[PDB]
Order: C-alpha cells, then sequence, then structure tokens
C-alpha cells in the first residue's frame, strides 16, 4: 500500500517504517528498465539521506537494492541513468525542462555509496568524476560531499 | 584602513590593510584564510573588479565599506 | 565573412592550450587578467567561465567607440545575479562613474545554473531582448532589468525613465540559431553580443562554433574581435 506512499512525498520515518523489507519494495516497484524511473527512485529515495546511523543505513539499502536491480538488466542503459541523474541534480544541460532539485547532500552521499558498490560499473567512474568536477554552484555549497566523492572515484 | 569582506553566503571577515600597499596580499590572504585556491573567487567592490595592483587609494575607499566576494562562473 | 584561422594563428592557440602555469597571464586589457587556465575553457567544448566572458563583452565595450557601431556597455556576469536576489539597492553603486542612458546598448550576460544567457537593452529600438541558446523563456529578466532602469533612472538623473514605446521580448527557438550540445552557451552568448553590436543579423550556427572558440582565444590573446 505505502512505498508508493513514500515515493510520493519521500520523508525519513515514512523510510524507516516500511522495515527492512524497505529495500526490497522499492526496488521491485519501479520499472528498473526505464533510467528517468531509475533516477526518480534514487533522488526520492536519497532525498530523505540523513547523518543518522538507522536512516543512512535504510536511504543505501534502498539505493543498492535499486541499483543492483538496474545495472542487473540487460534493457537498462546505464549511461542514460548517468546523463538524467546529473540533468536532475542541475549538473548538466537537457532539452526538457526539470524540476532541478535544490539539495545535493543526500544524492551526492547515495552517490558516494554507489560508486564504491561491487555491483557498480566500474567503467563509469571516469565519465562521473569529470562531470563532479567543472565549478557549478549547487555543488560548493556541499563541498565535503563533493570532495569525499572525487576521493572515492580515484580509488575505484 | 578598515575594510569588510562579504561572501555570497554572508560570512564577513575584517582586515588591516595599509592605504597605499596592493590588495593582492589580503586577497591572497584571504583565501589562505578561508580555503579556497585563488582563481576561484573574484573581488568585487561596489561592482569593480580588483585586481592585485588596485589601491585602496585609487578608489575612494573608505574606512568601513565593504568588498564583495563572487564564485567562479561556469556554463555550457 | 569569416576570416581564417592561418598557420601562425594556429600555434599561437595550440601554444596556450597547453598545459603549464595554470595562473600565467597571457592578455590584459580591462583592469582584467587572462590566465592559462581561463583561456581553457574555450578548448573543445569546455564550459567558459566568467573571465572570458566579462573580457569578451569588455572587447565588445572597446570596440563601440569607433564611429557608425552603437555605443555599447556591459554589466558584468555577476550584475544581474546580485539584481535579481538582492535588490536594486545592492547593485547601484555598481554604475557610479557611468552614464548608463549616455548609450545605445547595454549588455547583460546572465549566469543561471549550468546556462550563459544574455539580455539586451536597446535605446535606440526603445527594448530588452533575452537570447538563450536553448530555446529557455525569460520573458521576466526583462521585467527584473525594466524595472533596474525605472530605479536607476530616479537614483542617478533625479528623473524618472519614460517607458511608452518600450517592450520585452525573449527570443523562441525557431529565430535564433540553437545550441545543440550541452556547451556552447558561452559562445552563443557572445557571438549573439558580437552580431547584436555590429548591427548585423545573426547568420552562424552551431557549425561555426569549433571556429569560433579557437578564433576567439586569438581574439583575446591579441584583443582584436575579427
Amino acid at each position: 500500500a505505502d512505498v508508493s506512499t513514500f515515493l510520493a512525498f519521500p520523508s525519513p520515518e515514512k523510510l524507516l517504517r516500511l522495515g527492512p523489507k524497505s529495500s526490497v519494495l522499492i526496488a521491485q516497484q519501479t520499472d528498473t528498465s526505464d533510467p528517468e524511473k531509475v533516477v526518480s527512485a534514487f533522488l526520492k529515495v536519497s532525498s530523505v539521506f540523513k547523518d543518522e546511523a538507522t536512516v543512512r543505513m535504510a536511504v543505501q539499502d534502498a539505493v543498492d537494492a535499486l541499483m543492483q536491480k538496474a545495472f542487473n538488466s540487460s534493457s537498462f542503459n546505464s549511461n542514460t541513468f548517468l546523463t538524467r541523474l546529473l540533468v536532475h541534480m542541475g549538473l548538466l544541460k537537457s532539452e526538457d525542462k526539470v524540476k532541478a532539485i535544490a539539495n545535493l547532500y543526500g544524492p551526492l552521499m547515495a552517490l558516494n555509496h554507489m560508486v564504491q558498490q561491487d555491483y557498480f560499473p566500474k567503467a563509469l567512474a571516469p565519465l562521473l568524476l569529470a562531470f563532479v568536477t567543472k565549478p557549478n554552484s549547487a555543488l560548493e555549497s556541499c563541498s565535503f560531499a563533493r570532495h569525499s566523492l572525487l576521493q572515492t572515484l580515484y580509488k575505484v | 584602513i578598515k575594510l569588510k569582506v562579504i561572501g555570497q553566503d554572508s560570512s564577513e571577515i575584517h582586515f588591516k590593510v595599509k592605504m597605499t600597499t596592493h590588495l593582492k596580499k589580503l586577497k591572497e590572504s584571504y583565501c589562505q584564510r578561508q580555503g579556497v585556491p585563488m582563481n576561484s573567487l573574484r573581488f568585487l567592490f561596489e561592482g569593480q573588479r580588483i585586481a592585485d595592483n588596485h589601491t585602496p587609494k585609487e578608489l575612494g575607499m573608505e574606512e568601513e565599506d565593504v568588498i564583495e566576494v563572487y564564485q567562479e562562473q561556469t556554463g555550457g | 565573412e569569416f576570416p581564417e584561422i592561418t598557420e601562425e594563428m594556429e600555434k599561437e592557440i595550440k601554444n596556450v592550450f597547453r598545459n603549464g602555469n595554470q595562473d600565467e597571464v597571457l592578455s590584459e586589457a580591462f583592469r582584467l587578467t587572462i590566465t592559462r587556465k581561463d583561456i581553457q575553457t574555450l578548448n573543445h567544448l569546455n564550459w567558459l567561465n566568467d573571465e572570458i566572458i566579462n573580457f569578451y563583452m569588455n572587447m565588445l565595450m572597446e570596440r563601440s567607440k569607433e564611429k557608425g557601431l552603437p555605443s555599447v556597455h556591459a554589466f558584468n556576469t555577476f550584475f544581474f545575479t546580485k539584481l535579481k536576489t538582492a535588490g536594486y539597492q545592492a547593485v547601484k553603486r555598481w554604475t557610479k562613474k557611468v552614464d548608463v542612458f549616455s548609450v545605445d546598448i547595454l549588455l547583460v550576460p546572465i549566469h543561471l545554473g549550468v546556462h550563459w544567457c544574455l539580455a539586451v537593452v536597446d535605446f535606440r529600438k526603445k527594448n530588452i531582448t533575452y537570447y538563450d541558446s536553448m530555446g529557455g523563456i525569460n520573458n521576466e529578466a526583462c521585467r527584473i532589468l525594466l524595472q533596474y532602469l525605472k530605479q536607476e533612472s530616479i537614483d542617478k538623473k533625479r528623473k524618472e525613465f519614460d517607458t511608452n514605446g518600450w517592450q520585452l521580448f525573449s527570443k523562441k527557438s525557431q529565430e535564433i540559431p540553437q545550441q545543440m550540445n550541452g556547451s556552447d552557451a558561452g559562445m552563443f552568448a557572445c557571438k549573439y553580443a558580437d552580431c547584436i553590436t555590429k548591427d548585423r543579423p545573426i547568420n552562424f550556427t552551431q557549425q561555426h562554433m569549433p571556429y569560433f572558440r579557437k578564433r576567439m582565444v586569438w581574439e583575446i590573446l591579441h584583443r582584436k574581435l575579427l
């Protein structure tokens, strides 16, 4: 019933409500053959990221269940996922207008976690590195996460 | 001699610079005081881009007024 | 009719593109500085920075002195944002030492997230025009600027700015040429601004941007617009 209700209006509380099941209930519910839909879930889930043990663990657990499903789909263009992700974070241009999210901390932390996971195609790393650089305004507001993420990509 | 250096995210910092001496070393010891490198910030006095040579004298700087600091801008 | 990038024009460009001292000053005018770093933003499909743009805009402003060409003032790239988020009160001293009404053209480079754009005040045709190589409409940045002119007229001339006949445009995608990549907004901003200040119609497309990028390098080093 919920899970969907979470996605409509993500909150740390709602997410912690779903149980350890939340990871897979989210991942199964999103059409993981479609990069735009996967980006949507990704940001939604990562939007409730908080420095808080239980919430942090939950957010990363969703991301993983989701992304592992994505990267495991033969219909899933990971390149289009990255492009659409950065477009949505307001780090890349696009022909279509987008809601351009306002806070990147969560998103940036989720990425920091994602890139480091076995499931992640290492080939995509250098690509992502080149758009975490370019002196964008919304990034210099999260120096840490940006810097934390850059360090990961070098090493992975 | 008494100036205010204000960033976009509203963070004042007072300097004790000399009437005649170049603003280069102020700029230098601001970026070395707030973390970032030189070519990431630009220093404006009421609009005017402050270069290394600029004397507090060669613009009508008073013993209070504000130097603004701005981001590097990038767009494609 | 587009002059060629000659062999020695090529050598000069390829040199400043090489890596070296990124703080090395390559060009200086207008009490501005163009470092190897700034010049590199013109390389491949690199996003152009503020230094390139303000520099170029200042060059358009210096060229506007020669007879037959409309006088140009150009605000720096930080002007509009500061006008937009803070009030007029925070940009008013920027135009001390400039009678903004004693010129035909005002150029306002705009910085929007990952976008470069341009607004243009033309006191001859009496309009505020917005140009976005991505087809985006800022119907509204013109209103901001129109309000600026009224606020500036009171502040600097002590009289109210006349408004009759003035119009506000945002150019539609099918009437100025668009980007076909995610990287040339600055070039378009600059080159629209180049055409407009020369009173010549915008007749270039994407196909011309690699050439413009390289040519701008020489132009900036030589502080001479072709």
